[PDB]
RNA sequence: GGUGACCACGGGUGACGGGGAAUCAGGGUUCGAUUCCGGAGAGGGAGCCUGAGAAACGGCUACCACAUCCAAGGAAGGCAGCAGGCGCGCAAAUUACCCACUCCCGACCCGGGGAGGUAGUGACGAAAAAUAACAAUACAGGACUCUUUCGAGGCCCUGUAAUUGGAAUGAGUCCACUUUAAAUCCUUUAACGAGGAUCCAUUGGAGGGCAAGUCUGGUGCCAGCAGCCGCGGUAAUUCCAGCUCCAAUAGCGUAUAUUAAAGUUGCUGCAGUUAAAAAGCUCGUAGUUGGAUCUUGGGAGCGGGCGUCCCCGCCCUCUCGGCGGGGCCCGAAGCGUUUACUUUGAAAAAAUUAGAGUGUUCAAAGCAGGCCCGAGCCGCCUGGAUACCGCAGCUAGGAAUAAUGGAAUAGGACCGCGGUUCUAUUUUGUUGGUUUUCGGAACUGAGGCCAUGAUUAAGAGGGACGGCCGGGGGCAUUCGUAUUGCGCCGCUAGAGGUGAAAUUCUUGGACCGGCGCAAGACGGACCAGAGCGAAAGCAUUUGCCAAGAAUGUUUUCAUUAAUCAAGAACGAAAGUCGGAGGUUCGAAGACGAUCAGAUACCGUCGUAGUUCCGACCAUAAACGAUGCCGACCGGCGAUGCGGCGGCGUUAUUCCCAUGACCCGCCGGGCAGCUUCCGGGAAACCAAAGUCUUUGGGUUCCGGGGGGAGUAUGGUUGCAAAGCUGAAACUUAAAGGAAUUGACGG
RNA sequence: AGAAGACGGUCGAACUUGACUAUCUAGAGGAAGUAAAAGUCGUAACAAGGUUUCCGUAGGUGAACCUGCGGAAGGAUCAUUA
């Protein structure tokens, strides 16, 4: 079920059983890698890179094609963001909610959702701290969030 | 969330047996599930079973022979010794004539009679009779 | 339901000792207030001095006068009411006697139709009430 | 600085700790002042001398409290040692004998020992075990038997009364011996010692539980009995008695603590819709619990029989292998993580427990004993086991389960080759110059090689993205009629209200009809067992702000998760404070009715409130009277949202889509019908199922009814109050669901 | 060699004062709760209990209780039609 909702939706992705690259795919590992490099230089998150790549270039799974994941490739070359994408989007959402609240304080619903989003941010940050992705003294603050994101 | 895949497998088998189904599908497969089903198979309480291999945790389809009464689990895997195994036998098994307690020992997953025969204790997994 | 984890024994033990205060027997035996309130003070029997011979009406469905004695206990100086349990033993009882008193049978609770009487007389003037009733021995005149 | 929710600190203890005791399916629950071990104390503290050893008390000093003598100047005390008193109490024994045994002390074979032994009191408790047995007549009973009821005897077994009727024995008197330090007792043995063998068995009961009387006489709701139901108001199976029975028996009753019963504390193993009970809702740290995944298959005769069973052998490395140079061998060092777990071994006082052996006259016990003696047996054979001993610690095997890690900005592993600093020793034996890369350690560069190094992507989760969807929320805006008031116009005596009236408004125009204006509320019908929200809750239009579920996804991260003490956000209505606003309604209040009364129900007004903004409050039958996450277990027809397919109808246009219908499928929802899935006390419930065939994870919470959600303490609040929360005392029921009846304005 | 005694130091009983902390306990009077039973006033709950009942909150009344606001059915409706 959802972490912060009474919902039990099942919508996922069903990866096929065949890890083999399709015969009609002509792009090779280095070509897909350079395509990823130019998309990242355009400034797209790994999720967007995968979506664009699959929707237009016919690649099914970047990992199945190249042997590594999009984030792994970006880390290996050295042009990936220091802030994880999901954390970044979470702080962005919290910043938007707080910006809305400071103008509409009577939105008790918005205050509630802000509490939920902050809890998700802190739990994700705790996980990243234990995995050494974030510095051990990385603290999320309601005042510094707007500077941290955008 | 799902925290005991063996418990879920055993409950699914128990329900299918009580409904009289000829086959049942356990969705998450594990090595402990395979070994537990193997000892049940060797004693004859179930028939052939199949491990469907997806690239995730596989599935299992077991054939029920209709000769299973209860195949429950003991979820906290207690430390059992050869001195207190018989108290577990009395508490769980319906009688001394039949029924089995399965435990994982350093010699492998086995039933209590074989564990006593090779003189070792372990962690109780479940029971079936 | 209840927790079953391999290292939940602290929670299980704490919950047992926390919930054990919720039944009357354990609370009575382990708080001390009942022992303090007990006129016998945790003793099976106790000696006292007869202050007055009184009659107590039985409960509603019955109709009788139960013969009891007001008794001042020689220890801690408390006044209780003790039932004189036979056909004519109130005549054996007189004023200012050293009477041995026991509980009535169900652990500081009223018994039968007698209201608020928790004690009964076993001996009077150091001679057994049963002996006096049976006529085995006479009052020391 | 140190210690704390993994419970510090403080308080209590009717707490000396342990070996152990009681109870005895298993698990446990209580008790251990008490003879063994350890500790402490000698009226309470404190300080010391001597001594190896004392903060000694049958040593000393002082104070505090008790208390002895006195010629009043002084002096002397410490029984929680053995006896014995007082006091306290429900509650516990002789001011006895002896160092004979076991040991101890001493200068010591010789003395001493209230240690200790012996006896006395001793129904704490435990073991054994009398109070009678037999024979023959009668009167019965038996498959009795002889003839097939009638009568008897070739039999067996009870009971009743008798010169029966004479056998047997202790219990007691008591000679002696014996025991013993002296004895007492027991065991022996003379003499007496039994026919109401009156040498006398009791304690509790006879309605039910619970074994035993519908007996007789007294009492008459009294006396009393009765643990609980109950009995007793004139023939009481229940009281008081007589008789007769019943239970246990030299013992039985009673009170009280405690254990089982109690699956009524529930770890095994309880419950939480209605019985007592799940927090109003959500977040969330501790705590607890956490998906799958890494060596499996194959070998040699031994082998639970390649006898295709399988004792089972599995077909880590490097250092002298100790039997400067032999293969004839097995010792020195490290583990290619650290644990948890399991098995083994050591170490675990005795007593107690289980238990081996042993005729104590049997037994409780005890740790003893037995063997042949033809008398020389000038002594032989034995035992005084074993098991258990938790948890923690030590040792050696195993490596399944669970946690833990190794190489991702390579600061990676391994083979060498460079280039860097020191040093036990050398013998380039007269010392001295010493060469010592000598042997290995000091730092660091360029390489080769590793198949060079990232498990998968959970019908786990987070995030991104796409088109939607929704009385979800906030701000602004807009509209609707109604109500009330006002301003005009018209005609009229009523209007309003009720069961009937009345209070009330009215020829000053009330009510009504028409047109405007204003204000404040509220968003009808559409509106549903429909939607959304964590709940509380949410309904005129339009715009803006963020938010959200579900669906779709061959997108991304890769365990990031579930529930949660403490802490926190939101929380109907009412209520409080302040400011706006006040149309309707309307606590309080007034009046009119009604009534026996009517402080009400009804009517006319009407304050606070009801509306908005800000600050509080934190409660509802905040309900589904029903925790959350997860898995499985029937059928059917619908409905809301999303997606995927399909005949056809419709909307436009010249065609597809794309909307409205029609037939399906999938997933997430609010629900409904049905079912002998199953459950449950049932009502009922596809969850309240998968529960004695009892264990998926985790939170809260109940323990007969009252007292009582009370008192007190703390804390929060402006207050009202909220949270946390007993006890004394009282009671044998209170309750739940169903059934039958009776009754119902 | 040495006794009495004295200064200082140190342990430090004991007394006085003050603080804290555990129990126990007296108390004029007040206010509850039980029990007793046969009293008085009414009839609030059980039937639509004669105003459906109950919950929260607030006010009021001799007393049970009444009333306003929101809620529940444990209701006296599982239902009301194009
Ligand atoms: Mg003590
Ligand atoms: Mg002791
Ligand atoms: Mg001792
Ligand atoms: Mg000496
Ligand atoms: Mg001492
Ligand atoms: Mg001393
Ligand atoms: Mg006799
Ligand atoms: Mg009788
Ligand atoms: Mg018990
Ligand atoms: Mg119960
Ligand atoms: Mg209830
Ligand atoms: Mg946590
Ligand atoms: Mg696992
Ligand atoms: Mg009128
Ligand atoms: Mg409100
Ligand atoms: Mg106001
Ligand atoms: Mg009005
Ligand atoms: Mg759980
Ligand atoms: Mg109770
Ligand atoms: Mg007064
Ligand atoms: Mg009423
Ligand atoms: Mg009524
Ligand atoms: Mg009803």
């Amino acid at each position: 079920g959802r972490m912060h909702a009474p919902g039990k939706g099942l919508s996922q992705s069903a990866l096929p059983y065949r890890r083999s690259v399709p015969t009609w795919l002509k792009l090779t590992s280095d070509d897909v890698k350079e395509q990823i490099y130019k998309l990242a230089k355009k400034g797209l998150t790994p999720s967007q890179i995968g979506v664009i790549l699959r929707d237009s270039h016919g690649v099914a799974q970047v990992r199945f094609v190249t042997g590594n994941k999009i984030l792994r490739i970006l880390k290996s070359k050295g042009l990936a963001p220091d802030l994880p994408e999901d954390l970044y989007h979470l702080i962005k959402k919290a910043v938007a909610v707080r910006k809305h609240l400071e103008r509409n304080r009577k939105d008790k619903d918005a205050k509630f959702r802000l509490i939920l989003i902050e809890s998700r941010i802190h739990r994700l940050a705790r996980y990243y701290k234990t995995k050494r992705v974030l510095p051990p003294n990385w603290k999320y603050e309601s005042s510094t969030a707007s500077a941290l994101v955008a | 969330v799902r925290m005991n895949v063996l418990a879920d497998a055993l409950k699914s088998i128990n329900n299918a047996e009580k409904r009289g189904k000829r086959q049942v599908l356990i969705r998450p497969c594990s090595k402990v599930i395979v070994r537990f089903l193997t000892v049940m198979m060797k004693h004859g309480y179930i028939g052939e079973f199949e491990i469907i291999d997806d690239h995730r945790a596989g599935k299992i389809v077991v054939n029920l022979t209709g000769r299973l009464n209860k195949c429950g689990v003991i979820s906290p895997r207690f430390d059992v010794q050869l001195k207190d195994l018989e108290k577990w036998q009395n508490n769980l098994l319906p009688s001394r004539q039949f029924g089995f307690i399965v435990l994982t020992t350093s010699a492998g997953i086995m039933d209590h009679e074989e564990a006593r025969r090779k003189h070792t204790g372990g962690k109780i997994l479940g029971f079936f009779f | 339901g209840k927790c079953r984890g391999l290292r939940t024994a602290r929670k299980l033990r704490s919950h047992r000792r926390d919930q054990k205060w919720h039944d009357k027997q354990y609370k009575k035996a382990h708080l001390g207030t009942a022992l303090k309130a007990n006129p016998f003070g945790g003793a099976s029997h106790a000696k006292g001095i007869v202050l007055e011979k009184v009659g107590v009406e039985a409960k509603q469905p019955n109709s009788a006068i139960r013969k009891c004695v007001r008794v001042q206990l020689i220890k801690n100086g408390k006044k209780i009411t003790a039932f004189v349990p036979n056909d004519g033993c109130l005549n054996f009882i007189e004023e200012n006697d050293e009477v041995l008193v026991a509980g009535f049978g169900r652990k500081g609770h009223a018994v039968g139709d007698i209201p608020g009487v928790r004690f009964k007389v076993v001996k009077v003037a150091n001679v057994s009430l049963l002996a006096l009733y049976k006529g085995k021995k006479e009052r020391p005149r």
